[PDB]
């Protein structure tokens, strides 16, 4: 029923994961803005470095690509697969690129479809 | 069948350590107080050395690290 941001993130990531994409850390994020390959961004909040920040707002704002703003970034680090083992290890990842579509190749699911709709408003 | 005492060829020869450089900060300039970043480092010019890559500066020459291509300053 209620699909909203907080919880088709991790439907989307997930199933990006599953299908490449999801371009994790500031390097390589960078490397798929400046590229062109993104369709997404997941910034995560509670980051002390002002200028990381700073810096990923500026790259989706020049390459005009969507930014989510998450918080507790380690729940970001679950969310993208960094965990593993169970639940254990969690190193934090504060951004994320969804190369190839938000969604994937693979499947085409309506929590990708949430995003844009509240992202056109 | 004796040891080797190879005390007199060097006195081990240390390995390579990678030093840690903490973040890509100095590659990318945005500080435009208008949000326009500007690149402190070249790119490269070949073709799977696209936006994404940069191109190091020595005192001298740029030096691409991805396919080794060097652009003496001159
Ligand atoms: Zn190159």
């Amino acid at each position: 029923g209620v699909m909203d941001v907080n919880t088709a993130l991790q439907e989307v990531l997930k199933t990006a994961l599953i299908h490449d994409g999801l371009a994790r850390g500031i390097r390589e994020a960078a490397k798929a803005l400046d590229k062109r390959q993104a369709h997404l961004c997941v910034l995560a909040s509670n980051c002390d470095e002002p200028m990381y920040v700073k810096l990923v707002e500026a790259l989706c704002a020049e390459h005009q690509i969507n930014l989510i703003k998450v918080d507790d970034n380690k729940k970001l680090g679950e969310w993208v697969g960094l965990c593993k083992i169970d639940r254990e290890g969690k190193p934090r990842k504060v951004v994320g690129c969804s190369c190839v579509v938000v969604k994937d190749y693979g499947k085409e699911s309506q929590a990708k479809d949430v995003i844009e709709e509240y992202f056109k408003c | 069948k004796k040891r080797k005492k190879k005390s007199y060829t060097t006195p081990k020869k240390n390995k390579h350590k990678r030093k840690k450089v903490k973040l890509a900060v100095l590659k990318y300039y945005k500080v435009d107080e208008n949000g326009k970043i500007s690149r402190l480092r070249r790119e490269c010019p070949s073709d799977e050395c696209g936006a994404g890559v940069f191109m190091a500066s020595h005192f001298d020459r740029h030096y691409c690290g991805k396919c080794c291509l060097t652009y003496c300053f001159n």
